[PDB]
């Protein structure tokens, strides 16, 4: 869930 | 939380949130092939996605959404956003697509990978269409934000609540677009016409995205882990 | 000639050219369900072609150009009509007056559930906005001419239909701000209809049914780039 | 094409 992580900086 | 923005404030917000124009890795010594071409595009897109995710956070209304909804919009709209950015960069380079300042391609170089020249011609046609209407940067950043909030707004009692907020934001971006066109000295039928013209192009951008992704999830040249994750959302 | 029309003449022309609402052949397996839809869609296609000829500006195009627009927009046109028919039937898709389907019935075919929900979502979105028939016929014509133009005369006509849409909104007593907001809301929906069409044809050209020689001919137009 | 026929058809 990379996108999920990056959206959480 | 961000509906209290005037048009001018909306614009600078969008303009200051703009991602940079990233560079490719080519290298015009490498004779180029389907694999090299695809690698360049994949590496490029992948790095752009990181900037895109962080840009989205700065789009008014986006962080007011749950993390789940944020994920979904980006999963639906990423290629659309890459495409319109591509089309925008290439406005001053007729018959050419400026993937990067060092990666400027024509449709013949698009033939290097199968089924790509068709989408290439469409991207070309869109780029020229923008040049013809003399699209403005202010209009562009608005269009791109619209794509982000609209491409996956439809696709619980709380899920309907988030939908209404997005509609409120989209209406605010419409008002902004009209505001811009009005200051350019356009009439009113002209504003409405130009508004309609711009939004109709989003249909074509969606079309190119769908057809684009249709080819991408049939594959050789390893997609990045973030790109695979985005790509997986559309099966 | 279509450019010389007034907004009221435009609407009147568009309303008068409306195709009739056809009936389906009088539970569901995947084959029968697909059979009914294919038959219904095959029959509708004939009326759409005659409807297209009466869309102001469409006959001005070369035969090559007419064929191209129809090939690109046919499912979009079928879809917006369906969504419009299902206006006053929340939760259901009214494919025909004798064929009113819901989600669970849409599960009979592989992958159709997803498009059904989108179609239902578009319908309620039309319901929420109180989409009027005058606006509907304008939208449907836009689909025909815009999908796909980038694939000049057409844009002159597109501007005209835009003029018509705003003229309708001004008639209904909408303020200027409400006018462009509603215009935008309507055209953005067309983006979704495009999406539903593309995903729909993704499946359509993988399939069981007999499928018309005309219907396969419309499908073959989209396979060329698969 | 069959579509050619219908577009010229009466
Ligand atoms: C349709 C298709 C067939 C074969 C290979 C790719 C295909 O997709 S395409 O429509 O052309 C697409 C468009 C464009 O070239 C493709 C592409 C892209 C994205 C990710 C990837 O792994 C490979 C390509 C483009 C793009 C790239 C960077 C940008 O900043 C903006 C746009
Ligand atoms: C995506 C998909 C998967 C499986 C089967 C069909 C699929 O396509 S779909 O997106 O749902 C599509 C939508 C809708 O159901 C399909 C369909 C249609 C058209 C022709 C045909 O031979 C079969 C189906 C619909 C429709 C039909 C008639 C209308 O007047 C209006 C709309």
């Amino acid at each position: 869930k990379i996108l999920h992580r990056l959206l959480q900086d | 939380l961000a509906l209290s923005l005037t048009a001018d404030q909306m614009v600078s917000a969008l303009l200051d949130a703009e991602p940079p124009i990233l560079y490719s890795e080519y290298d015009p010594t490498r004779p180029f092939s389907e694999a090299s071409m695809m690698g360049l595009l994949t590496n490029l897109a992948d790095r752009e996605l990181v900037h895109m995710i962080n840009w989205a956070k700065r789009v008014p209304g986006f962080v007011d959404l749950t993390l789940h909804d944020q994920v979904h919009l980006l999963e639906c709209a990423w290629l659309e956003i890459l495409m319109i950015g591509l089309v925008w960069r290439s406005m001053e380079h007729p018959g050419k697509l400026l993937f990067a300042p060092n990666l400027l391609l024509d449709r013949n170089q698009g033939k290097c990978v199968e089924g790509m020249v068709e989408i290439f011609d469409m991207l070309l046609a869109t780029s020229s269409r923008f040049r013809m209407m003399n699209l403005q940067g202010e209009e562009f950043v608005c269009l791109k934000s619209i794509i982000l909030l609209n491409s996956g707004v439809y696709t619980t009692l709380k899920s309907l609540e988030e939908k209404d907020h997005i509609h409120r934001v989209l209406d605010k971006i419409t008002d902004t677009l009209i505001h811009l066109m009005a200051k350019a000295g356009l009439t009113l039928q002209q504003q409405h016409q130009r508004l309609a013209q711009l939004l109709l192009i989003l249909s074509h951008i969606r079309h190119m995205s769908n057809k684009g992704m249709e080819h991408l999830y049939s594959m050789v040249v390893p997609l990045s882990d973030l790109l695979l994750e985005m790509l997986d959302a559309h099966r």
